[PDB]
């Protein structure tokens, strides 16, 4: 929000962008490791179980 | 006292079904987080002697 | 603020502590210093 950037002593944007990018990386990594099949790529553990 | 800041943990994104691509669920979910802090302090040690 | 996605730990990081020091009005002194002074050199 607009009234939080002024309402602080330091900036808060770089933290936001970093958290977004790393959240993407974490989610994709976890989904590839053990993601299900419904709407998400099948995880290696799930593939090995179903085979 | 001395005080610094501790950067928070990690979030994650979400997988959207390709069916809901037209709607407003396309963007997905939201990531949130807040900082913390730590403190330091000292203690006193002394000894005396007479001659 | 606790309204956006990202926050801050406490108000101490949303505050400015100023070293400027201010005082209220004070009573004026009149009587201590209008009478003539008589120096002494003994008891």
């Amino acid at each position: 929000t607009d009234e939080t950037e002024e309402d602080a002593i330091f900036s808060l944007l770089p933290l936001l962008r970093k958290r977004l990018i790393e959240a993407h990386a974490v989610s994709i990594e976890e989904a590839f490791m053990t993601g299900d099949g419904s709407g998400k790529p099948k995880g290696l553990l799930t593939l090995a179980s179903e085979d | 006292i001395l005080t610094m800041l501790v950067e928070p943990d990690a979030g994650r994104a979400t997988w959207v079904a390709a069916s809901a691509y037209g709607s407003d669920n396309t963007t997905g979910s939201e990531v949130t987080g807040a900082l913390t802090e730590i403190h330091f302090s000292t203690y006193k040690l002394a000894a005396k002697s007479f001659i | 603020n606790q309204s956006s996605s990202v926050e801050v730990s406490s108000e101490s990081y949303e505050t400015i502590f100023s070293q400027r020091i201010i005082r209220d009005l004070q009573k004026e002194l009149v009587v201590g210093a209008l009478f003539e002074e008589l120096p002494m050199s003994s008891k």
